[PDB]
């Protein structure tokens, strides 16, 4: 009343810390009789990316995926095995190909994010040739 | 008889009646606070001093107008203290010179509040005075009404204390952070002072002010005010001790605070009102 | 008898009958996840944080009850988060959830609530009945052969009886192109027709209906936002000629929204879905408004040039259109609602080893001239094994002034490139990030798996940041993660210019069942229990770090619901006296189910008797059973029978027709050391 | 960048899923031929050539005839002669040196069609039940 | 129909046992699997015991065979040894029935071998005579040469013994250069190579 104070400011989202930096998925030894028909795929393998120590002000985290994708759109195989591609999805049945982004909320009680994913190897053209499978997917996080 | 001022030089309309546009420098003083000092502005002279000598007086009924119309005080008429509003005719002042001598008239206001004030915008009337002028040449006596107008925006103090600024804006750093609020108060006499904040608080303790941001508010966070690391709840009096003519800093420091649950990025804005109370 | 297959009730490939789906076993479930850090600063001192997330659960037959809690300590009380009781309705192909949950943002916005929700499940459909794919209709003069070619490769080959035929088992592979269907008659006449197709996310296969019915109380997580009761129902129905008709409705005390729309698979022009939502909303200030929002989505598959328009979306909302969350505030930017949102997502293939990617979002509000902008363009190059990435990002928020830009260059080089050693499972990463405002950060890191089973994963990355704000510094992050048979653990150390912090954590899952308690890695939604008593450390192959307990039970954290999962034990890791009757089992679990994979591990000396009856070898196929133990076998050539888990000395019963023989043996006491032993016996 | 996912694995090669089909039923009398087939499907990509041979109990009259089982009611001098796709006698109990490599197309199912016919040599051949269990040997390259 | 998990089994010296897989994809068929390992001379000597030697498979089922050594280091330790692994599926009215035997190569590989397996196919040598081509292999590996081409005519496949030789019939209408391919330890085809005379 006698004197007025206008206090302005802003809350901005600061980066968290990444707990899983070099996650790996070992599909094991696959058999070519099960990956012969077109569209045949291996079994789903789960991979989880968790972040911790999210500062207050960061309520959502968006992970962007990137990798070498062949003409089929799935991540290319740098191993010897041919006619095979690496597929990555979330638990919501959404294909997170190269360039795809998924957004999750930050648990207020523990200040931690968690990306539930699942990876497999599938043949689209059919006839998966014998050989090694090796692929790398790089994920970058933007905090909002 | 010609009267003029350097800044406005208002044209008189309707005989001796005229307006004026003069700057205001209200300063808190012991007893009463001066509002307008017409001595530095109004300059009057006699066109023909050798033939006609004028006598100017202030008739009863002169008062304030608008928001000031409910306030009183005193008038320094040629160095004489006369109670205000004018309930009687003041002694006249002679004019028999061609020089633009200053008009010895000062206007005061009686303190009725603790430290509050009223804001007057430019171009708004403040006082309405009734003047009566006679002459030694003959019985030509004429009365007119002078209305005082403001050419600038200023807040005339109503209480016995003054503050550095009536409106203070402070920008906190990004969450989390703090900022000291620049605000000091002084008074004409050594007296105890107490101030309490105001506003729409959020928590049940009346200590966290709601984030009243217009565009993209940051939910779950509000603004607190502290002093010397002590939380100040709203509508709780804090005593400043003995405050004299020297300015005393309230020590207020704005800080962030958490109101609800998850904090979301965005803007934060809180408007707080501090009122001063005598002790 | 020749019948057209259009009404032959043909089954899709990968069709598992609903009677084979396993509800699981009754069990108790726990997931613990403890994390913490001990920060140290040059100015400020030491700080401690800890967070224990505890998720409890219980399966009783066909239900699944789950609960979440978190204990947080800072330098201090439990805090409930969620709880829900769920089951799946097989006859309706649906799933009902009671308690804390969320809706789906297919049509309206995502809404958290605490009520009931019955929604159709897409995981019950076979893998060839999920997504969008045209239903190929045709006619055949006689017994013909139908082959569908996509991108030059035969993806569907079948023999069709005379008469009209329909095919609906096509996999969702619209990104490959167009399906050229050719039907060859016995004489030789060929019928050719091409079906090109593209799908937006809201296109359903012909005859397929998706739905959700939710009734509850809007839970928001905000202390200034009310919790009003609401009912939301959404539906989508595929239709012939590549159509899809969908809609929905939200009803509440101060909100009524009705949405209706249609999508079409135009073919060579790509898929386009248009819908319109009319919302009448009563604002917190008791002011009624009405509005209409129109949303278009467009999707084009890969062309010959390689370009595919993954998404082009545009949503326009009038002045009076408000969301449900807007009217829930307790009696804000309600005068600055959104005018229009434009989304773009495009991908290009620039040769055999290069891929370009574009993404962008542009949100314009009512009243204000501020716009929310987001842009992200990437270029990926493969080379042989050196992966290069050049990314650019541009973000501008409406409530802040200035554009956050970034231009990053990443290089990934496996160490197998430099080598022909434990460094085969390792690689090097170099990042160079430019803020486009003066700042510049270099980063160099080495990461990979370490242990024999590749459980331990290390990652050490140093870096230097400088410029822009003058805060030049060197920062190092070292992370060590581990996945054991009793749970996961992780350590981390982040040394900045001033802040030095240490992160620690341990996570795991505990399963309580009729056979006791079993520890393992953090459980996912569906879990498989490997019951193999007598096998101490048998490696569950195709799983990382999973070993059986000292009793023989191991929990597999992950299993695919409503699909056949193969659970196998590695016989190279079994003890010298343990023989599995069958090392491989198959499980078909439902969502949330804990299914046992029971294995019969005979423990004892393995032996190979040569049985002789009447001075002649025992006949082929004769059954042999141990009396004291439970071992059994079938006589092979030369009268040799192999028995596992036999005692040191006992009796053998032989039966080959309408017992007939008794065999006694006495091995030396030092015969257990040998993996397999051979002996001879006799009969009556 | 911030995180990486390294997917490793191996795709192995396998044999051929072989499905066989049971066959229902003067000197040198030959009955009409009954056809049967051997279906190799699915066959791995690396499976290029295989060796196919037939094994069984040679007849007393001649070693090139598959003898019948020792049935209590079995015809005397009655054997089962196996003909290849080109209607030529398949050498019974042929060694690996005598056997030859037959090629298979990877991916597509492969079929090997043979015929079986009853051969009577001890005329007058008595009446008896006909039963035989032969062995189809498939050796991988 | 039964299917083995591999067309070759490499048995390193000193291992406790090796593992193979059998798969029956027929939902209605029923089989009796009998397995055994014979030496290079085709006589069952009991040097390797496949466990379980005889077991019944009902319908669609995937089972595991454990090949157990019995050599006790009585075999040569300087050259690879060859055995034949046989897996027979007895199926289970005037009906002729067929029992399918699947035959694969079991390569006993002694430990501490000098030449790496990858560089074994490059060390063969050839010599051409009147209607005969002799392949000599000085490596201590059993080398399976396939897709032999002496110019334009296609020659027969061969299995050249370690530190040994083999002979392939050569028609007169043959070219000067010879191109050959071998099959590595994983069952894959090695790249085409050019043979060298003498």
């Amino acid at each position: 009343a006698d004197v007025t104070i206008t206090v302005n400011g802003k809350v901005v989202a600061k980066p968290c810390t990444v707990s899983t930096t070099n996650a790996t998925v070992d599909l094991g030894d696959l058999y070519s009789f099960s990956l012969m028909s077109a569209g045949a795929a291996s079994a789903w393998h789960d991979v989880a990316l968790e972040l911790t120590n999210c500062p207050v002000g960061t309520s959502r985290v968006t992970a962007s995926f990137s990798g070498a994708a062949d003409s089929t759109g799935y991540y290319k195989n740098q191993g010897t095995a041919q006619n095979i591609q690496l597929e990555l999805q979330d638990d919501s049945g959404n294909t997170l190909n190269t360039g795809a982004t998924k957004t999750v909320q930050v648990d207020d009680s523990s200040q931690s994010a968690h990306f539930p994913l699942q990876v497999r190897a599938l043949t689209v053209n059919g006839g998966a040739t014998q050989g090694t499978i090796q692929a790398v997917i790089s994920i970058t996080y933007t905090y909002s | 008889f010609a009267c003029k001022t350097a800044n406005g030089t208002a044209i008189p309309i309707g005989g001796g009646s005229a307006n004026v546009y003069v700057n205001l420098a209200p300063v808190v003083n012991v007893g009463q606070n001066l509002v307008v000092d017409l001595s530095t502005q109004i300059f009057c002279h006699n066109d023909y001093p050798e033939t006609i000598t004028d006598y100017v007086t202030l008739q009863r009924g002169s008062a304030y107008g608008g928001v000031l119309s409910n306030f009183s005080g005193t008038v320094k008429y040629s160095g004489s203290s006369y109670p205000f509003p004018t309930t009687s005719e003041t002694p006249r002042v002679v004019y028999n010179s061609r020089t633009d001598k200053p008009w010895p008239v000062a206007l005061y206001l009686t303190p009725v509040s603790s430290a509050g004030g009223v804001a007057i915008k430019a171009g708004s009337l403040i006082a309405v005075l009734i003047l009566r002028q006679t002459n030694n040449y003959n019985s030509d006596d004429f009365q007119f009404v002078w209305n005082i107008y403001a050419n600038n925006d200023v807040v005339v103090p109503t209480g016995g204390c003054d503050v550095s600024a009536r409106d203070v804006t402070v920008t906190l750093p990004d969450y989390p952070g703090s900022v000291p609020i620049p605000l000091t108060v002084y008074c004409a006499k050594s007296q105890n002072l107490g101030y309490y904040l105001s506003g729409t608080t959020a928590d049940a303790g009346n200590s966290i002010f709601t984030n009243t941001a217009s565009f993209s508010p940051a939910q779950g966070v509000g603004v607190q005010l502290t002093r010397n690391g002590t939380i100040i709840p709203a509508n709780n009096t804090v005593s400043l001790g003995a405050v004299g003519t020297s300015a005393v800093s309230l020590g207020l420091t704005a800080n962030y605070a958490r109101t609800g649950g998850q904090v979301t990025a965005g803007n934060v804005q809180s408007i707080i009102g501090v009122t001063f109370v005598y002790q | 008898l020749t019948i057209p297959q259009a009404f032959m009730s043909n089954r899709a490939r990968g069709y598992i009958p609903p009677e084979l789906w396993d509800p699981g076993i009754n069990a108790g479930l726990l997931n613990y996840n403890f994390s913490g850090n001990s920060v140290q600063n040059r100015i400020g001192g030491n700080s401690h944080y800890a967070y224990l997330n505890l998720q409890s659960g219980l399966n009783i037959g066909a239900w699944r009850l789950r609960d979440n809690t978190t204990w947080s300590y800072n330098s201090n009380k439990w805090q409930h988060i969620n709880t829900w009781l769920e089951r799946d309705i097989i006859p309706l192909r649906s799933r009902l959830t009671l308690g804390d949950g969320y809706t789906q943002g297919d049509i309206f916005d995502g809404i958290n609530f605490r009520g009931a929700q019955l929604a159709s499940d897409d995981n019950m459909l076979p893998d060839s009945q999920r997504g969008f794919a045209p239903v190929i209709h045709g006619i055949a003069r006689g017994t013909a052969q139908v082959t569908i070619k996509q991108n030059g490769y035969d993806i569907y080959n079948s023999t069709v009886p005379p008469g009209p035929f329909t095919i609906n088992d096509i996999y969702a592979a619209g990104n490959s192109g167009d399906l050229q269907v050719t039907i060859k008659e016995a004489d030789g006449s060929t019928q050719i027709f091409t079906v090109p197709y593209s799908s937006v996310p809201l296109l359903q296969r012909e005859g397929h209906t998706r739905y959700s019915i939710t009734a509850g109380e809007y839970r928001s997580g905000n202390a200034q936002q009310e919790k009003p009761r609401f009912f939301q129902s959404t539906l989508l129905h595929g239709l012939p000629a590549g159509w899809t008709i969908y809609g929905g409705t939200q009803l509440a005390d101060r909100y009524r929204a009705f949405n209706f729309g249609i999508g079409k698979n135009m073919g060579a022009l790509g898929a386009l879905s248009v819908d319109m939502t009319q919302a009448n909303s009563t604002l917190p200030d008791d002011s009624q408004h009405d509005g209409q929002s129109v949303r278009f989505l467009y999707n084009k598959s890969l062309n010959e040039s390689g370009t595919n328009i993954q998404l082009v979306g545009y949503r326009y909302s009038t002045s009076g259109y408000f969301n449900f969350a807007d009217t829930t505030y307790s009696r804000y930017n309600l005068a600055y609602n959104k005018r229009g949102k434009l989304q773009l997502t495009v991908t290009q293939q620039l040769g055999r080893t290069s891929t370009l990617y574009l993404s962008g979002s542009h949100q314009t509000y009512w009243g204000t001239s501020n716009v929310d902008e987001q842009f992200q363009a990437g270029l990926n190059t493969a080379f042989e094994d050196i992966n290069w990435t050049l990314s650019y990002s541009l973000t501008k928020n409406a409530w802040q002034k200035g554009r956050d830009q970034m231009l990053a260059l990443n290089v990934n080089i496996p160490f197998s490139h430099w080598l022909r050693s434990q460094w085969r499972h390792a690689s090097a990463s170099y990042s160079m990030s430019h803020d486009l405002n003066g700042r510049m950060t270099n980063l160099a890191g080495v990461y990979g798996t370490l242990l024999e089973d590749n459980n331990l994963s290390y990652s050490v990355q140093t870096g230097y940041a400088g410029g822009g704000d003058g805060n030049s510094g060197s920062t190092g992050y070292a992370t060590l993660n581990y996945r054991g048979g009793y749970g996961n653990a992780n350590i981390g150390y982040s040394h900045s210019d001033d802040i030095k912090q240490l992160y620690y954590g341990v996570s795991g899952g505990v399963l309580a069942h009729a056979n006791g308690v079993t520890l393992g890695q953090p459980l996912n939604d569906t879990v498989v229990l490997v019951k193999a008593p007598g096998a101490k450390d048998a490696k569950v192959e195709n799983q990382t770090g999973v070993r059986t307990d000292w009793r023989g039970y191991a929990v597999l954290p992950y299993a695919t619901e409503y699909r056949e999962n193969r659970v196998a034990l590695d016989t190279n890791t079994l003890a010298d006296n343990v023989d599995l009757d069958n090392a491989v089992a198959n499980v078909v679990p439902t969502r949330g189910a804990i299914v046992r994979a029971e294995f019969k591990a005979r423990v004892g000396i393995k032996l190979l008797m040569t049985l002789t009856h009447n001075n002649k070898p025992l006949p082929f196929g004769a059954m042999v059973t141990s009396e004291s133990s439970q071992s059994s076998g079938i006589v092979a050539d030369n009268g040799q029978v192999y028995l596992s888990g036999m005692p040191l000395a006992g009796k053998v019963q032989v039966k080959w027709g309408e017992a007939h023989c008794v065999a006694n043996y006495q091995l030396p006491p030092e015969s257990q050391q040998q993996l397999l032993t051979q002996l001879s016996a006799e009969c009556r | 960048a911030d995180s990486t996912i390294t997917i490793r694995g191996y795709v192995r090669d396998n044999g051929c899923s072989v499905a066989a089909e049971s066959t229902n039923f003067n000197i040198g009398a030959t009955t009409p031929v009954v056809p049967f087939r051997i279906l190799l499907s699915p066959c791995g990509n690396a499976v290029s050539a295989v060796k196919v041979g037939f094994t069984g109990v040679a007849d007393s009259h001649n070693a090139n005839l598959l003898a019948l089982e020792n049935t209590v009611s079995a015809a005397s001098g009655l054997g089962i002669q196996l003909l290849n796709e080109q209607q030529n006698q398949i050498p019974l109990n042929a060694p690996s040196s005598a056997l030859s490599w037959t090629t298979l197309t990877p991916g597509k199912p492969n079929t090997l069609n043979f015929y079986a016919r009853l051969m009577a040599t001890q005329v007058p051949v008595t009446a008896g039940h006909i039963n035989a269990t032969a062995t189809f040997t498939l050796e991988y390259q | 129909g039964v299917a083995l998990g591999a067309t070759r089994v490499i048995y390193p010296a000193g291992q406790k046992q090796e593992q193979l897989a059998v798969t029956n994809n027929d939902e209605n068929s029923t089989y009796l699997i009998q397995s055994w390992v014979e030496n290079a001379d085709g006589v069952k000597d009991g040097r390797f015991i496949v466990t379980p030697p005889l077991f019944a498979m009902k319908g669609k089922k995937e089972n595991t065979l454990r090949i157990l050594d019995a050599t006790n280091n009585q075999l040569p330790q300087d050259r690879e040894s060859l055995f034949w692994m046989n897996v027979k599926a007895i199926p289970s009215e005037n009906t002729l029935q067929l029992a399918i035997i699947s035959r694969i190569k079991l390569y006993y590989r002694p430990a501490k071998l000098a030449l790496p397996p990858d560089q074994a196919a490059e060390k063969l040598r050839f010599r051409r005579s009147a209607n005969s081509l002799t392949l000599i292999n000085p490596t201590p590996y059993y080398l399976t040469v396939t897709e032999l081409n002496a110019g334009t005519r296609v020659l027969e496949n061969a299995l050249v013994p370690p530190m040994g030789e083999s002979t392939v019939k050569l028609p007169s209408d043959a070219g000067s250069n010879i191109t050959y391919r071998t099959i590595n330890d994983y069952g894959a085809l090695t790249p085409k190579m050019t043979g060298v005379m003498e």
